[PDB]
């Protein structure tokens, strides 16, 4: 059993930066992938960025690849989403997600993830 | 989507998931047991391990840690640090409540074995915090496996009751992030258990929710759980007859409608195989086994 | 019809098949080891168990029997009679040669555990005939599991050598119906072994040919062996890169062309690629 | 490993009877099916009769079902094929076969069997 708790959302002006964080607790020993998803109004949930939890590989969606960075804290079991050059189209609820079942690589399909956070609203105003 | 399956193997050839023991019977609980909260032998039908459950029987009901003569500070079985305040215990840590444990302790690089006697009731038994009493085990690093059990040292005069799990926490703090309880969802259903004979001074039968080989099968296959419950047949390999229908639920357990403890699943032979039939409603009405 | 597959699980999560121990490394044999004849951990690629190999780790490196104070009359683990002159030993019986065994003995219906010390060299060690010396174990029925090992009592001063199997027979009669020996195929290929740390007074590493979880997988799947050898990739789950190609042969063992397999990380997964000729030339690891 | 040794073949008159026997040795603990096959000149090996080794059920091919009986000796590890009302069409080499891999029922496919005897000639002359 794995618990995920996001924080750091809120209102930001266009062009600004915001760093989301997600605290991972419970059975983290065999968590293999941590990822961020986002769901905007009237749209389906979409993969944003993901990382091999104990590895070095990361993957970001093309729409954010040059602006968002996922990373793991060096001390605590916390994953970060650093969001730079934010745009109004980045407005969404952002969700932290964990994969514990064994897998090769960083999956992008939402139905492959095992645990989900409650989500945190990010609003980019122009 | 990868179709759901269970191993094509007879139950008599498989292992308990709460101790390294052959399966000897199918059982149901006494009537005062309506739910259980085992921490080992917990795997969803799409292969997600829960609680302290490992992939492999080589991790089941084992401990690893360093004694200083007063406490054993626990690690994971491979020596990896175990962090406190996170889960009930390290992966594979024994989950037999209602008994004293007798753990056979050995060492890499040294001769000999030592019997480690574990009363799981005192406030010094706090695996959630990474520490349990040494109870006389001298300083050193050990790996231990559960070898036999006996009645609990406390409460005085109580009986062995393997339907329980131990108290992983203490007066300091309750343990967190346990695997949740399981209960039978359907009409007239009871939980089904795979039983093993456990050594010790009584006729001990250890129940678990899934054979260990089912767990490594599910963890590998990871078949999407596309229905509410998996209808199963328990098939006799001699005749091919269906000996009874069962449901497996997504959280990783089986139920049946018994039609009796004296005539039901417990009298089924152990040489049969569980075979997936189809996905059915959570409230599919099972025919009584016996 | 049924395609050949191996478990979709990392090696470090699996178990040795000669003792209930986690896998800690991949190894190759020393040059003085020209063949191996392990009796446990023997399974064909279409799921046929060989030697004393069981389906489940709960039977591995265990004994069961009744002591009369002089011998232990062995049975199968569930109590079923084991008849002489048929096989090397009951299913799951330990197959670690080149060492003394120390087996933890417990009982159904009685308290306590007892360390049973087994020298496998004397003429009283005849599991092929269904009995081994009691060496002080009092009368009663026991179940035992291998707990730790030490150097063999005979010949005096010899070292632990887990590449061997014990002497199951006697001077009168050789044991029969053993799993056959396995030999290196040639072409610079070497056998691949899955290693586990074994407790006892040295840095003991126990080799086996297949993880136990592969065995229960093959025994269940029973995929027809439609080629001469199964080409495999050892895949890194972080990057997805192929760390090396291997061949699995129908008789149930892996090889590679080897800085080599012993330096490979143990967190990878073996993945079936395709059926190839037995003389298919592998790229060196 | 399981070893199988047949005996008892030979010449028989049409309408006569013959009993074949097969000695089973080695790892018999998990032999689950014993069967008899037969191979006529220029023909493939074909299922004749089979039994659950430790169970009670048997099955025979339709061409012999009312005339042939398979059984296991109560004292020794020997399987028998009792052949009655033999006809010239029964002439073949008969093989004993063992199956150890787990299976439900009695398979008839030659490819599913695990161990084979060396065969014994049966010739039915009129
Ligand atoms: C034999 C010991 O078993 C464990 O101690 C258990 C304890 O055993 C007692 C016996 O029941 C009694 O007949 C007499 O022999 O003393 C024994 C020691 O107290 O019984 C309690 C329940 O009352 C628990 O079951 C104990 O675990 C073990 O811890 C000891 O080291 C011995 O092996
Ligand atoms: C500790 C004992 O180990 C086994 O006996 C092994 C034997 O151990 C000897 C020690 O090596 C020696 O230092 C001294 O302590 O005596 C011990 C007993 O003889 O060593 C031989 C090889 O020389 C074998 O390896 C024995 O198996 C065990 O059988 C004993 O019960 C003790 O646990
Ligand atoms: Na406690
Ligand atoms: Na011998």
């Amino acid at each position: 059993q794995v618990q995920l708790q996001e924080s750091g959302g809120g209102l930001v002006m266009t062009g600004g930066s915001l760093r989301l964080s997600c605290a991972v607790s419970g059975r983290t020993i065999d968590v293999s992938v941590m990822a961020w998803f986002r769901q905007a109004p009237g749209k389906e949930r979409e993969f944003v960025s993901g990382m091999r939890w104990s590895g070095m590989t990361t993957y970001s969606a093309d729409s954010v690849k040059d602006r968002f960075t996922i990373s793991r804290d060096k001390t605590k079991n916390t994953v970060y989403l650093q969001m730079n050059s934010l745009k109004p189209e980045d407005t969404a609820v952002y969700y932290c997600a964990a994969r514990s079942r064994f897998i090769v690589g960083v999956p992008q399909a939402r139905d492959l993830y095992d645990y989900w956070g409650q989500g945190t609203q990010v609003t980019v105003s122009s | 989507t990868r179709p759901f399956t269970l191993p094509n193997l007879p139950l008599s050839s498989l292992s308990n998931s709460r101790a390294p023991l052959p399966i000897s019977s199918i059982g149901i609980s006494p009537d005062n047991v309506q739910s259980v909260q085992f921490q080992n032998g917990r795997c969803t039908l799409d292969g997600r391990l829960v609680g302290t459950t490992p992939v492999s029987l080589s991790h089941v009901a084992k401990i690893r840690g360093t004694s200083n003569g007063t406490v054993i500070n626990l690690t994971e079985l491979d020596g990896t640090p175990f962090h406190p305040f996170e889960g009930p215990a390290p992966i594979g840590f024994p989950d037999l409540g209602g008994c004293d444990w007798h753990i056979n302790m050995t060492q890499f690089g040294h001769s000999s074995q030592t019997q480690y006697d574990v009363d799981t009731t005192p406030d010094t038994f706090v695996p959630h915090l990474g520490s349990i009493q040494a109870n006389g085990i001298g300083s050193g690093n050990y790996v231990g496996v559960l070898s036999w059990i006996s009645p609990p040292s406390h409460p005085s005069g109580s009986q062995v009751d393997l339907w329980k799990i131990p108290n992983y926490g203490s007066s300091i703090t309750e343990a967190t992030h346990l695997a949740p309880s399981v209960y039978p969802p359907g009409f007239g259903e009871v939980l089904v258990f795979f039983m093993s004979k456990m050594p010790g001074p009584g006729a001990y039968n250890l129940p678990c929710l899934l054979p260990q080989e089912y767990i490594s099968h599910l963890a590998s296959e990871q078949a999407p759980t596309v229905g509410e419950a998996a209808l199963l047949h328990y098939v006799d390999p001699d005749t091919g007859r269906n000996l009874g229908e069962f449901k497996a639920y997504p959280d990783g357990f089986l139920t049946c409608v018994p039609n009796g403890a004296s005539s039901g699943p417990q009298q089924l032979p152990i040489n049969g195989v569980f075979v997936f039939v189809s996905w059915v409603s959570r409230f599919y009405q099972l025919k009584p086994v016996g």
